[PDB]
């Protein structure tokens, strides 16, 4: 059926900056004003700040103003506030008269903007434990960095992997506004003592930062 | 005082059902119409069906198969039924008055549906730190491995180590089992002195973990 899609999917502004995000209809809204906009935050329940596309409700801030207009729709924050920063839905009501159909966007994560910080990187080897169960986990670890994006590669003996990892990403933490990231190699123990050399390389913008360890050497 | 409040839910086995009420107060249930979503974890609000104010349900294209929207203007409850559970149904299931041409929008707290095939508490072993390369701060954590369903809670000294903690989201792992770690970094020198716990918790299981990490 319909479809909402919005722009962008994530941004980044200032406390005080004007943030706007824009939303697409796959139709046109069965009723004129069949727009809202709704607020989340991470572990909470969804809430309304705009209805009838531009029509806020009691309690909001008026620094949040709706302005559709046919099948495109505007969230427009005038002076962006350390509160606004969340995940803004629009969901959008198109029927007909035996028809009534909702449809959400995607989303689009306000994040805060931050200056370049780079990871502190360790590499974190397998217990002994783990090993006896007959699979190996490689832990690598980039501690409260910005931006979000990073590229991490792991090597063994210097032979690049592929399709043995998987990532894990903080939200934005409350106080420095950085991120933290884990990637998680899984080998069999068979496969992890055939190799000496563990690597785990980070690369963001210009620079590349490889933490190893040598398999038994500590 | 208007209130929306969400029955049912809990661990329900592939192919099963899930049964969930919607009991309003404040209220009657048949003077508006009522939608049921979903949110899957970390992903994003997921329309399921909307019961019109005539009791006319407009389910969606993958729920038409299995879903069914009810009313009970004797109880004042909405309720939705879902047959043959998959994993992608494993989500936070609201009902909502959503309030696009209205004045009026009310959701529930959202009560959580999860699809297990089996119940698996943790494995916990040490993410270990004295060799400490990152000068006068050290990282050390705890990997917290092949558990299902989730959630898994973890603390550091019972909660009396919040400071640099960072808890990472679980991800399934290929094998069907989730996964993850928790990480603190610490003064590199208090790791011969200072003793380092974490307290991962596994209320599907009744499992509680606690993990001396120790250098080397």
């Amino acid at each position: 059926d319909i479809q909402m899609t919005q722009s962008p999917s994530s941004l980044s502004a200032s406390v005080g900056d004007r943030v706007t995000i824009t939303c697409r209809a796959s139709q046109s809204v069965w009723r004129n004003k069949n727009v809202a906009w709704y607020q989340q935050k991470p572990g909470k329940a969804p809430k309304r700040l705009i209805y009838a596309i531009a029509s806020l409700y009691s309690g909001v801030p008026s620094r949040f103003s709706g302005s559709g207009s046919g099948t495109d729709f505007t969230l427009t924050i005038s002076s962006l506030q350390p509160e606004d920063f969340a995940t803004y839905y629009c969901v959008g009501h198109y029927g007909s008269e035996n028809d009534a159909y909702y449809a959400f966007g995607q989303g689009t994560k306000v994040e805060i903007k931050r200056t370049v910080a780079a990871p502190s990187v360790f590499i974190f080897p397998p217990s002994d434990e783990q090993l006896k169960s007959g699979t190996a986990s490689v832990v690598c670890l980039l501690n409260n960095f910005y931006p979000r994006e990073a590229k991490v590669s792991w090597y063994v003996d210097n032979a690049l992997q592929s399709g043995n990892s998987q990532e894990s990403v903080t939200e934005q933490d409350s106080k420095d506004s950085t991120y933290s990231l884990s990637s998680t190699l899984t080998l069999s123990k068979a496969d992890y003592e055939k190799h000496k050399v563990y690597a785990c390389e980070v690369t963001q913008g210009t620079t590349s930062v490889t933490k190893s360890f040598n398999r038994g050497e500590c | 005082e208007v209130q929306l409040v969400e029955s049912g839910g809990g661990l329900v086995q592939p192919g099963g059902s899930l049964r969930l009420s919607c009991t309003a107060s404040g209220f009657s249930i048949d003077s508006y119409g009522f939608s049921w979503v979903r949110q899957a974890p970390g992903k994003g609000l997921e329309h399921i069906g909307y019961l019109t104010a005539g009791g006319r349900a407009f389910y969606a294209s993958w729920a038409k198969s299995r879903s069914t929207i009810t009313r009970n203007t004797n109880e004042n409850t909405v309720t939705l039924k879902m047959n043959s559970l998959r994993a992608e149904d494993t989500a936070v299931y609201y009902c909502a008055k959503l309030g696009t041409g209205s004045r009026f929008a009310i959701w529930g707290q959202g009560t959580l549906v999860t699809v297990f095939n089996q119940i698996k508490g943790p494995s916990v072993f040490p993410l270990a730190p004295s060799k400490s390369t990152s000068g006068g701060t050290a990282a050390l954590g705890c990997l917290v491995k092949d558990y299902f369903p989730e959630p898994v809670t973890v603390s550091w000294n019972s909660g009396a180590l919040t400071s640099g903690v960072h808890t990472f989201p679980a991800v399934l792992q290929s094998s069907g089992l989730y996964s993850l770690s928790s990480v603190v970094t610490v003064p590199s020198s208090s790791l011969g002195t200072q003793t380092y716990i974490c307290n991962v918790n596994h209320k599907p299981s009744n499992t509680k973990v606690d993990k001396k990490v120790e250098p080397k």
